[PDB]
């Protein structure tokens, strides 16, 4: 029943910065408390054990600290090969408790704003008997985004699953697709289909729009 | 847990004479694992306060227990008599091989009536083993995530707290040093009397009392090298069992670790503590058949 | 060298049952605790439980207990994580670790883990993907690019491998990666952005494969 919280999640850094991950436990827990690493789609790489010992062959730019709820990993100078998702667990209580969600390490210097295009559900999808109504937030920064649909002002929720792309290797951008679900029934009882985009570049909601008279 | 195996029970024994005519045996494994399950038993029933009362029907049941295997061991007095006034022909020769041979077969004769009573003591020993492991299946908690340790706790600081700080009050290493000091004067004063000194007598005798010291300190050695290991090991570990929860499988975990590191720790300490005595013990003998500094 | 080697990817329908397995090689099995960290697609790791090789004993999350089940056999050095009771949700990928880190006494750290298993929950059989296309539109603003694309649905299993123009246009291709529906069939986009200046021109073609149905459907866009 050890609760481990990583601050921040999510979070921005340029090569060279300096890398201080946060990770606090629900209770006490000593210096029990391991690191890892693990670059997309790999096995985690243990880096730290026991708060601040550092695992033999590891780069010596990560540095483990914090006692007691508050731990800290730090990499001295980020580099390019550290662009990881990073994970801290506690030992502490052997059911070894999951690990805190876990923190993301992009590039930084966009805040690029997402180029928003709405597609319509294709004249042939729609004979089928559905409608999924597509949405492209192309090439933006940060990776934190909100996006909502809209039929005929109502909010809408869940007759929607997103999908995100991995940060450009080059360019460095991430871009996002949001994908409404309905019946044909569904789809052939509203007018207007709003696509509602906020983000760190938007001054104001953005959102496209067509009607069903699409023509 | 701990189970009893097969081990060559030969060496599985120390013969140990504290005083001049008390001499008594071990048996190393027994005494852990008897030991083992003494800790387990009480850890069991101080885990909650509900069950602290055990602690008299407990008392009962190891000073039972321990009544019952003395008993056993008994059935070897006349043979471990009969090897005492062995030793005291060697230890008070005021002839030599048959004297030698004397003890190594009224020795052998002990070895063997020992082995001998091997399931006699498995029995008390499996007893054991029942009471202690029939507690510890008792050992219930008020929630399993999240048991209390203050169980262990108490138990650290009645039963063995008061025995790590009297072995850091006394320096083990110390103790060591002078018995290798006492040897360098034995070992001195017999390479004085070699020589072609004519021949003087005994020496046969003195050689025996010496060789038989050295294993002794060997054995100190031993077991005060595992005293001190533990000590630090008894004491980190302890810290890490208190003043905390656990998982109920995580505890049961600890204990019987503690269990273990406890019972192999007391163990070396007794031995440590007799073969002390017996070391001296010898010094006096030795020390008596030279008479004074020179004859 | 020390190696953690698991079991190749399964796929079991709703309410079924799933071994995976993890072979230890390279140093002593019994000596270090396995455990196995599952991870749902894009999400944490989570642990599942673990066992003493050498005991057989099992300490197993509350999330899986009574649905997991670990074992191992010693001829071989491979531990194994038996799920049941099978959920969409169980959709992850099972890694297995090695605790062989004891840092202090009873504490110790997951050194060594295998690549990790792919394990799929849908109830889907092999079915090809239905390609609709992205019928263009033009930028904030009708500003310069437009982007178009191929919806890819209702497939199963993985993979899909969308190009463009016969692997020509690679330029401003995102083809996302697919989301596992409420229908155990996947879906996903594969978008492209190009100048508005070439329509009339340019054609606009998506290529997609799905080799597990041997389906390899194209489907022109073209605005409207």
């Amino acid at each position: 029943d050890i609760q481990m919280t990583q601050s921040p999640s999510s979070l921005s850094a340029s090569v060279g910065d300096r890398v201080t991950i946060t990770c606090r436990a629900s209770q006490s827990i000593s210096t029990f408390l391991n690191w890892y690493q693990q670059k997309p789609g790999r096995a985690p790489r243990l880096l730290i054990y026991d708060a601040s010992t550092l695992q033999s062959g590891v780069p010596s730019r990560f540095s483990g600290s914090g006692s007691g709820t508050d731990f800290t990993l730090t990499v001295s100078s980020l580099q390019p090969e550290d662009f990881a998702t990073y994970y801290c667990q506690q030992t502490y209580n052997i059911p070894l408790y999951t690990f805190g969600q876990g923190t993301k390490v992009d590039i930084r210097r966009t805040v690029a704003a997402p180029s928003v295009f709405i597609f319509p559900p294709s004249d042939e999808q729609l004979k089928s008997g559905t409608a999924s109504v597509v949405c492209l937030l192309n090439n933006f920064y940060p990776r934190e985004a909100k996006v909502q649909w809209k039929v005929d002002n109502a909010l809408q929720s869940g007759n929607s699953q997103e999908s995100v792309t991995e940060q450009d290797s080059k360019d460095s951008t991430y871009s996002l697709s949001s994908t409404l679900t309905l019946s044909k029934a569904d789809y052939e009882k509203h007018k207007v289909y709003a696509c509602e985009v906020t983000h760190q570049g938007l001054s104001s909601p953005v959102t496209k729009s067509f009607n069903r008279g699409e023509c | 847990f701990k189970e009893l195996s097969n081990y060559n029970i030969a060496n599985s024994i120390d013969i140990l004479q504290e005083k001049e005519g008390h001499l008594d045996f071990v048996i190393i494994p027994h005494y852990t694992f008897l030991d083992y399950y003494k800790h387990l038993s009480y850890n069991s029933i101080y885990h909650k306060s509900s069950t602290y009362g055990k602690c008299i029907a407990v008392d009962a049941f190891i000073k039972k227990i321990n009544e019952a295997y003395d008993k056993v061991k008994s059935k070897c007095n006349d043979i471990k008599n009969d090897l005492i006034a062995t030793i005291k022909k060697l230890e008070h020769p005021y002839a030599f091989k048959k004297m030698m041979d004397e003890y190594n077969t009224k020795k052998k004769k002990l070895i063997k009536c020992i082995k001998n009573h091997e399931n006699d003591f498995n029995k008390i020993c499996m007893d054991m083993k029942n009471y202690g492991t029939n507690l510890f299946e008792q050992l219930s908690c008020y929630n399993n995530n999240f048991c209390n340790t203050n169980g262990i706790r108490y138990h650290y600081d009645e039963y063995i707290h008061k025995l790590i700080l009297s072995v850091k009050s006394k320096n083990l290493n110390k103790d060591l040093s002078d018995m290798t000091n006492i040897l360098q004067q034995s070992e001195l004063l017999l390479t004085n009397l070699n020589k072609k000194m004519g021949s003087y007598i005994y020496i046969d005798t003195i050689k025996f009392i010496h060789k038989e010291m050295k294993h002794i300190f060997n054995r100190i050695e031993y077991h005060t090298k595992i005293i001190n290991d533990k000590t630090k090991i008894i004491q980190d570990k302890i810290k890490l069992n208190i003043w905390r929860t656990f998982q109920k499988d995580e505890l049961l975990k600890r204990i019987l670790d503690m269990s273990n590191e406890y019972s192999l720790f007391i163990t070396s300490d007794h031995l440590r503590q007799m073969l002390y005595n017996t070391f001296y013990s010898k010094e006096k003998h030795l020390n008596n058949i030279f008479h004074h500094l020179i004859y | 060298e020390v190696q953690l080697v698991q079991s190749g990817a399964e796929v079991k329908k709703p309410g079924a049952s799933v071994k995976v397995s993890c072979k230890a090689s390279g140093y002593t099995f019994t000596d270090y605790y396995i455990h196995w960290v599952r991870q749902a697609p894009g999400q944490g790791l989570e642990w599942m439980g673990r066992i003493n090789p050498n005991s057989g004993g099992t300490n197993y999350a509350q999330e899986f207990q009574g649905r997991v089940t670990m074992t191992r056999d010693t001829s071989i050095n491979t531990a194994y994580m038996q799920l049941t009771r099978l959920r969409s949700d169980d959709t992850a990928v099972y890694y297995c670790a090695r605790d062989g880190i004891e840092y202090s006494y009873y504490y110790y750290a997951m050194d060594v883990w295998g690549k990790g298993t792919t394990v799929t929950v849908s109830s889907a059989s092999t079915k090809g993907p239905s390609v609709f296309p992205l019928a263009p539109s033009s930028k904030s603003t009708s500003g310069g690019t437009a982007a178009l694309g191929c919806l890819v649905k209702d497939y199963f299993p993985e993979p899909v491998t969308v190009s463009w123009n016969s692997g020509a246009l690679t330029s401003g291709v995102h083809t996302f990666p697919a989301v596992l529906q409420s229908s155990g069939l996947y879906s996903l986009s594969s978008v492209v952005t190009v100048p508005s200046s070439s329509l009339g021109t340019q054609t606009y073609i998506c290529n997609v494969n799905h080799k597990p149905s041997n389906t390899k459907v194209d489907k022109k866009v073209e605005p409207k």
